[PDB]
This record gives structure tokens, sequence and C-alpha cells, in this order.
RNA sequence: AUAGGUUUGGUCCUAGCCUUUCUAUUAGCUCUUAGUAAGAUUACACAUGCAAGCAUCCCCGUUCCAGUGAGUUCACCCUCUAAAUCACCAGAUCAAAAGGGACAAGCAUCAAGCACGCAGCAAUGCAGCUCAAAACGCUUAGCCUAGCCACACCCCCACGGGAAACAGCAGUGAUUAACCUUUAGCAAUAAACGAAAGUUUAACUAAGCUAUACUAACCCAGGGUUGGUCAAUUUCGUGCCAGCCACCGCGGUACAC
RNA sequence: CCCCACUAUGCUUAGCCCUAAACCUCAACAGUUAAUCAACAAAACUGCUCGCCAGAACACUACGAGCCACAGCUUAAAACUCAAA
RNA sequence: GAGGAGACAAGUCGUAACAUGGUAAGUGUACUGGAAAGUGCACUUGGACGAACC
């Protein structure tokens, strides 16, 4: 076969490079105020609308400053489940914006937001915010952070840190320009011509518009009418909207657009490339299939390798069952695929398998549907929704069919939910912690 | 299989769309099929095993084609 | 079905194939859909000039008569073939048609001489 | 059917199953081009955009077209006669309601229905009516296709209630093996309106996607099969194991894996 | 299975029960022997009418229905299975 | 809950049927019994009685 994939332009010719605003990417710790600088930034107030209060979702705004500049700004979760969004908002970012609370210096969460940045290869601005309460050291903080090499102007380090304290919003203007200065001096540009070049942030699908996804341009505009292929899936751009859903023309590179017209929901960080036309398209996607399946084939004849030659050796020397009561069978699901993949870690992380066996059945994304009920009755399963609904017509189905649909808003009560139950299967409380 | 034949031929349990559980038979040599994972299921009955007319479709979800 | 109020008309159904339009006079209730049932068909017309340059036309001029005695209607199109048939008048929208174009005609050749 | 394979130690007969033929859907593998035709699995739920105006005001239209097949012997002929057109009229055309006749499949392990008739002006009287030549009943199905019948989210209906309605076009969630564009235009035909030039129309026209099909082509060909029915296997590996078969069957050192 | 004893029962009366390899496994009526006929059996047919059958087993079964029947009789399926019977 | 059927399949107890199958076989019906089945009453040949006298 020969190998028709989709590959991402060459870097572009300085001559066909243009100048391109910058993507800063909000990361810190649990409830340091992350949300809260947005919001600032933003001119809108959401950390007080929030189930829980907690950041759960990577979500991307097109901030425009006093300046006439604009900055796309990624505020990232914060909490330790979200690694992997913090780790793809490390990758697409420009600039990484450390929040780091005075009070409480730095975190674990912190530290992994450092070690991200330096992963991605990024430069870092810290703001250390929760100035105005006692016992704020911005001074600790830096001393601090010395060990993790983030060292600051005062101490003859590259890392600018910015005291601000985004419930007054005293000094954000500051804050402000210290991003202008470092994304002048990065010098960012993109050649805003020829086939799109972009990276999925989101992923998920809406009852009235299909699979959508949020995603950051990287190289080019994108148009209403264009192909694109990420991963195994494809779509015709049917809408752009942004961050409010006013349906947008095109989109400049370092723009956060929301995409319609997905055939398939792609995975959350993969690259967005456009391709000729949907056949080429349509091409692109089964060739990516069909070596994942390659290599899930070699995979799979190593197992049947090893079956068949211990069948073999049993040979040539001649010459249903009731599950236990400690197996709990799991259906997830998530309002995206960032969630989903947040909860498949966290089960993944999963250790106390000798007292109770924690078997995932499916995992989707969308509102729990009778398929999932369907799965839950036929393996006496539990389904667990993250931020999605059980309409009345499932809620019924469910109770006639034995199965119990557990909905959530809250990561850590899910987490405590979940261990509830492990506790329950077992014979007492379980011994498996997510952290 | 039913006299004469010999032989262990693979065979999985599957609760059918419609509600129905009914036991299919797994073609090709080898195969990974476990529990938990979709497959398409056609008709036609295997032989020599009775009580069996279901084949698994290879090379469609998460049964993948024989391997050379 | 019962059609509430309506009238016969005497008009063109559209059948052919993509970009071959063909024509058949159909006397049908005018509520009816356009290619659906018809009391009766009149006639024919091609609108693709044939081999020898012909837009052929066949006309079932003595049903036509009776339809026109019975109270069908004429559409637009049909009346404006019975004028250039000679059955019926010239209809004016034809001579103004005509007018207006010799008028462009003229216009455009007073543009194309000062040059 | 021009038939063929298969019961047995063997033959004849009877019989079932299967093969060969032709379509359509789905799946697997594979695919270059152009013209044309056709296109959700579902009467489950729907974001968004559009789909009905015209016009010197009143009127007229939005009851049409387009859609679906949930329901289902309201569809066909005759009688009678509404509405509508024939500038007013005329009977003519068209065609409701009403009456008469006809009108799907399976089950009789659905055999009885329970007032299902008649006379009289009425009063009231008679005790009858349907049915093994299939009444009554249950299940299934849109049909008899220039098209026709039915439904229009459900409560047959729709005052009222449940509730907030795409079974109009494009599109979407769910669901299924089943999965097309959130295109342009009123240039043509049709409809609505106007006295008219004209205006509106997701009807329709012209385009978009799709090997689902037909036609045409390219100096870039795959799929299946190769024991018999049935066209066509060399050498290896395996050795009643791995596996194969539409039927008969093959594999214990293979023209069948 | 052979021997001995004995009871229901075999008999009568009056009611039930309604089954048989209830088979001459060959329906009733009329007619023919003419040009034959898978095999066996009790030669082969023509006209007419009624009754019944549509692979095997499930099955003189299950459910429903009726019956003086109560471990019953009549009517009588389907699922699963097979390539035979 | 339990039964029935069919299939797969080996053992187990017997040998009920197929030859006069070693008590001829079977139908209906009744009693009895580890289990095919035994016997009673009537019925069929889908058994024979060897086919002159002997
Ligand atoms: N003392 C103090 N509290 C602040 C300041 N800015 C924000 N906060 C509060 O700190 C808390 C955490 O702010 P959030 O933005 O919700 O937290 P976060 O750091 O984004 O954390 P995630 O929930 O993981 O996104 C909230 O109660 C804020 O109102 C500040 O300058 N000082
Ligand atoms: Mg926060
Ligand atoms: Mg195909
Ligand atoms: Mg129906
Ligand atoms: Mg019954
Ligand atoms: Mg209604
Ligand atoms: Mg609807
Ligand atoms: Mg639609
Ligand atoms: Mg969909
Ligand atoms: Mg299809
Ligand atoms: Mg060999
Ligand atoms: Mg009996
Ligand atoms: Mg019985
Ligand atoms: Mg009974
Ligand atoms: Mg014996
Ligand atoms: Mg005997
Ligand atoms: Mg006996
Ligand atoms: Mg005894
Ligand atoms: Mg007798």
């Amino acid at each position: 076969r020969k190998n028709k994939d989709a590959v991402r332009r060459p870097q572009a010719d300085p001559a066909l490079l243009t100048p391109r605003s910058p993507v800063v990417t909000i990361m810190g710790h649990v409830d340091h105020g992350k949300t809260t600088l947005l919001d600032k930034f933003r001119k809108t107030q959401v950390a007080a609308v929030e189930t829980g209060g907690i950041t759960q979702h990577i979500g991307a705004f097109l901030v425009s400053l006093p300046s006439g500049e604009k900055i796309t700004f990624l505020d990232t979760p914060g909490h330790a489940a979200f690694s992997a969004m913090r780790a793809r908002g490390a990758q697409v970012t420009d600039i990484v914006v450390l929040v780091v609370a005075a009070d409480d210096g730095v975190m674990k969460q912190t530290v992994e937001s450092i070690q991200h940045a330096k992963d991605a290869q990024v430069p870092i601005i810290l703001a250390v915010n929760k100035c105005d309460k006692a016992e704020a050291d911005p001074e600790k903080v830096k001393k601090e952070l010395l060990a993790y090499d983030v060292v600051c102007e005062d101490y003859g380090g590259d890392v600018q840190a910015v005291p601000v304290s985004a419930l007054t919003g005293d000094n954000l203007m500051a804050l402000a320009e210290a991003t202008v200065a470092l994304a002048e001096m990065l010098e960012l540009k993109a050649d805003p011509n020829g086939p799109v070049e972009g990276t999925v942030i989101e992923s998920f699908t809406d009852k009235g518009r299909g699979l959508v996804t949020t995603a950051i341009i990287q190289r080019g505009t994108l148009r209403k009418g264009s192909v694109l292929v990420a991963g195994k899936c494809w779509a015709k751009v049917r809408l752009m909207f942004d961050e409010n859903g006013k349906t947008i023309d095109e989109a400049y590179p370092s723009m956060p657009v929301g995409i319609t017209g997905w055939r398939d929901l792609p995975s959350a960080g993969e690259e967005i490339l456009e391709v000729e036309s949907e056949p080429r398209a349509r091409e692109v996607v089964d060739w990516r299939k069909y070596e994942q399946e390659q290599e899930k084939g070699q995979e799979d004849l190593k197992i049947i390798e090893e079956k068949r030659k211990e069948h073999k050796e049993a040979h040539q020397k001649a010459r249903k069952r009731e599950r236990d009561s400690n197996v709990l069978s799991v259906i997830i699901k998530g309002d995206v695929d960032g969630s989903v993949e947040a909860i498949l870690n966290i089960i993944d992380t999963y250790d106390a398998s000798h007292e109770c066996e924690l078997e995932l059945v499916h995992f989707g994304v969308g509102d729990v549907s009778a398929n999932d009920v369907n799965l839950a009755e036929t393996f006496d399963g539990v389904i667990y929704g993250f931020n999605v609904n059980a309409g009345n017509v499932i809620q019924q189905s469910a109770a006639k069919k034995g199965v119990k649909i557990k909905l959530h808003k809250i990561i850590y009560r899910l987490v405590e939910d979940l261990q509830e139950e492990l506790s329950s299967r077992l014979p007492a409380k379980t011994s498996w912690d997510p952290g | 299989p039913k006299k004469p034949n010999s032989a262990n031929r693979k065979c999985c349990r599957v609760r059918l769309s419609t509600g129905r559980e009914a036991v299919c038979f797994i073609p090709g040599e080898g195969h990974t099929l476990q529990e938990h994972q979709i497959v398409l299921v056609e008709g036609g009955r295997t032989q020599d095993l009775p009580g069996v007319k279901l084949t698994v479709v290879r090379g469609k979800y998460d049964c993948g084609h024989v391997q050379k | 079905k019962a059609y509430r109020g309506g009238h016969l008309t005497i008009r063109l159904a559209l059948g052919g194939c993509t970009n071959r339009p063909f024509y058949r006079i159909v006397a049908a209730h005018n509520k009816c859909p356009r290619d659906g049932r018809f009391v009766e068909q009149l006639g024919s017309y091609d609108p693709l000039p044939n081999s020898h340059g012909e837009k052929l036309v066949a006309l079932n001029l003595d049903r036509i008569r009776h339809w026109i005695g019975c109270g069908a209607h004429l559409s637009k199109p049909m009346e404006k073939l019975l004028g250039l048939a000679g059955f019926f008048p010239l209809h004016p929208m034809m001579i103004t048609n005509a007018e207006r174009l010799r008028r462009k005609r003229a216009r455009e050749v007073l543009l194309a001489s000062q040059k």
C-alpha cells in the first residue's frame, strides 16, 4: 500500500511568514486564581459561575488588550487529574503564565506545570497571585522556584516575575505589558495562506451541531468548505464559531475556533491538517486507520503466536462463566474527550486489582444512551456520567433493567463515588487511592 | 465439533443488538476477541458445530483480519 | 385528494432529464403537482432544437378547444406557444419583449458604432 | 427450469435441503475518468438558517406544493348533488358529503356475535339479523403506482388536555448492518398574488457528495475460486491439530487447511 | 417366561367411557378391459363427489376448546435440531 | 423453582426390538415394575406352520 497520508507542511519560508498573535497558557495549582486572573483580563466573571469552583476544561479565549493587541489565553484545569489537558496546553502554548499563590507557594501541580513548560520549551512568566493576603511572600516563592529552575530576573533569571492580586485586579496591567513584551521578543509569525494547520483543544458532541471540536489554528486561514483531517477523523468545515458562538468568516493563526462538521470525533490535542477534497481526505483517513490496524495486528500476532505455541506444545506431547462479586464493571461518559481521557487515566492508575477488579466496559462522549444502558445491563455494571444528562426515558429504562446511572459534575466527587462502589464490592474501605 | 470431525472451534457469546444472546463462531486462524469488545456478526451456520449459526465478520470493529 | 377549490389549466408539465427539458401539454387541475395527475395530455413541446433546427410542438387543437370551452385556463407559456402557432393572437408580453430586445440591440449597435 | 448434488453395501420410487439464474440492502477487500438515474434504518428527539407572499389599503394565498407510511379494505363503478372554473348567465367541466356494489395476507387452537332485523305516519307490534360459501375476533401490511389512500407530535378527532412538535429543504443527537450539501437561482415549468410590468417560492431548475445502478472511455486491476455439483493448483508447512465447506465432505505424515 | 391359589375383570341389570393393527391399512356411485404396468402387494384404469396429506423428529406432545370423561378422550401446534427420514 | 424435547457424548445396569432375536411382533386398554418392559382381555400379520398322501 502506497503512503497516502497527509503530512504537516514543511516550515514556511521567511517571505511567507507573517506576524501572528501569541498563545498564552495559564497554568498553576488548584485554586491559585488562574481562572480569576483570566476573568480579570477578559472583563467577564465566570469563576462564580462554576460547578464546585473548579476549572475542569481547557478553555480558549481570544482576549483583546487595551493596547489593541490580541492574545489567546488557554485556561487549563489545575487539579491533579487533568495531567493530559495540562500537557496538551503546554504543547500548544507559545508562552506559559505560571500562577503561584503567594500564600501557598510552589505546589505539586505548579512543579508539574513547570516541567511541562520545560518539555514544550516555552518561556515562562511567573504571576505571583494572592499578594494582598498576609504572609504573601513573592521573594519566598522565587527562592523556592530556584529549586525547580524557574530563576527570576532579580536572581539573574530570564523568567519575569510579576506580583499581582487577581481578586483586586492590581498590577494586571504590568502583567499584560510583560506578556506583550515577551511576545514581541519571541517574534511569533506564521504563514496566513495555504493548507491549514491546527491543534484540537477539545472535542464534544452537541445535539444541534454534531461533532464539534475546539481547535487553535497554527498556519493558514480556515474557511467554510475547507476539508480537514485530524487523526482518524475528517470534516468539511460547516460552521466556525467563537467562544460566544458568533459565526466567524475566517480563522487566522493563533485564533481559537470551534469547528463543526466532523464525520468522526477526533481526540484532544491531535493535529488538524487541511487537504484538497473529500475523496483525498477519506483516502488519508483510510490510510491512517490501516496503519493503526497494522500496529494492532502486529501486537495481536505476538499474542496469538504465544497462544498457538502453547497449544502446539500441549498437543505434540499427547502424540459463559458467572462474574465474581469483586469485579466492578463501569461505563464512562464524558461531556468532552478531555474529561473522558482524564477519567480513564484515573482508572488506569488502579492498583487494587487483587481485592476488586475494575473493568472498563465502554467509554464515550455524550449523554447516557440506550446502548450504554444495554452494556450496563449486560455486564451488571454502573454508568458514571461526567457533566452529562440522563433523560427521563433513559432513567426509566435503567430502572427497569437494574442498571445504576450516577451523574456527577465534579471529578473528585465522581472519584469518591467510584471508591465508594469499590469498597462496597469489597468483602471495609478500598486500598486504591487516586491522589 | 460433532463427529467425525475433531477440533476446538473458537466461539464467543454475544448479546446481539436485538437483545438475544447467541454463540458466534470466530473464523480465521487465531484471533484476539476479549470480553467487552464489539463485533459484527453475519449469518451462515458453522456446519460442524450444533446450535451455532452466527459467524463473526473479520475486519470490522474489534475483530481484525487474520495475520499472515 | 379532495381538492378545496381550484380549476383546470392547460399547462406545460416538465419531464426529460437534467439539461434536457421536454414538456407535455397537460390539461391538469391547477392545484395538482406540476408533474402529477392530469385530466388529459394535449400535446408536447421540445425546447431543444433537433438536427433540423426545429423546436417540435404538438398541439391537439380539437382537445385544446374542448378544454377551453369547458373552462380550462391557460398558463402563460402555453398562451405564448399558441400565439406563436397563430392559434391565438401574439401575447402582449411577446410583443413587448420583442420591442425591448430591439431597443437593447439598438443601444448595443450605437455603442459598437461609437468605437 | 433443459436441470444438477445429496439418503443406501447397491438399485428404483417418494421426499426435504442445497447448487446453477436475476435483482436489492449491508459488510469485507479493492477503485481512474465523464454523462444520467436513485439515496436516513426509525411516525424517536431536535440547535441553527431558510421554506408565503402579492397588492393603491379591501380581498385573495398561506387548505396548494413539498413530506412520511404510523394507521388502514374512506382509493374503483353507479345514483344523487354540494363546493370550484366557464368575464354575469349557461347547462359543460371538475368533484366533496350521502346511498348502492366491489375491494389485502395469515390464523377456525378466533365458531359463535349478543340486538348485531323488519313493519308502521306515529303510536307501537313482530323476534328477528350475521355466520363453516368463514360472521365476531387476533396478528401482519400503505395500495390496485401517469398515480392513489391515510397522517400531519400524542390523546382516531382536537372544544379541551398532555406539551411545545423538521414525517418541508439543508443539518444534528439517539438508534440501525443501513448515515448525501447546514449549495446558488428564481434563468426555465408550476403555484400564489396583481389590471399589468412584475414580486415571492428549500416547488422546481442548475450544481455538491456517494461504485447503489445504467451508458461511455483509460495508452490505470482488484475480488473470489481452483475435491464433485462447477471453469480452473505446482511446491512446501501442518498432521483429526491449526483450519475449511452453499450441499456431499476434507485434515490421523492434503489437487479440499 | 414354567407350576399352584386367588381377586378385580370376563356374565346380568341401568348408566357412563367412545378407544383399537376399529386393517380387507385399498372411500362412495357409475363404467371399461381398450390400448398395461417404478418395486412389492390384492392386474390397469376412466368419469364424478366428498374426506385427508405437503421432509424427519419434536408430537396419540404443550396451550386453547368440548366432553357424565378427573393418570382420559377428540382437535392439535410452535421453538430448538438434522440432511436426511 | 422445576419438567419436557433435541443435540453432544462417553460410562452404568440390563438385552426390549431386528433371525421363530432366543417368550413372534404390534394396536387399544388396565395393573405392576431399577430400566428397557411383564402379564391380563379383544384385534392385525406389518410371522411361520415346511405347503399330495405321508
Ligand atoms: N486571596 C486571594 N484570593 C484570590 C485572588 N485571586 C483569586 N482568588 C481566589 O482564589 C480562589 C481560586 O481562584 P480560581 O481561579 O477559582 O482557582 P484556580 O487557580 O484557577 O484553580 P482551578 O479551579 O484548578 O482552575 C477563588 O476563591 C478566587 O476568588 C487573590 O489575588 N487573592
Ligand atoms: Mg479556578
Ligand atoms: Mg460494496
Ligand atoms: Mg405499518
Ligand atoms: Mg394453541
Ligand atoms: Mg392528530
Ligand atoms: Mg418529529
Ligand atoms: Mg429533513
Ligand atoms: Mg447522526
Ligand atoms: Mg444505504
Ligand atoms: Mg504436506
Ligand atoms: Mg390413543
Ligand atoms: Mg392429549
Ligand atoms: Mg388441555
Ligand atoms: Mg431380546
Ligand atoms: Mg420376543
Ligand atoms: Mg402382546
Ligand atoms: Mg407380573
Ligand atoms: Mg376388525
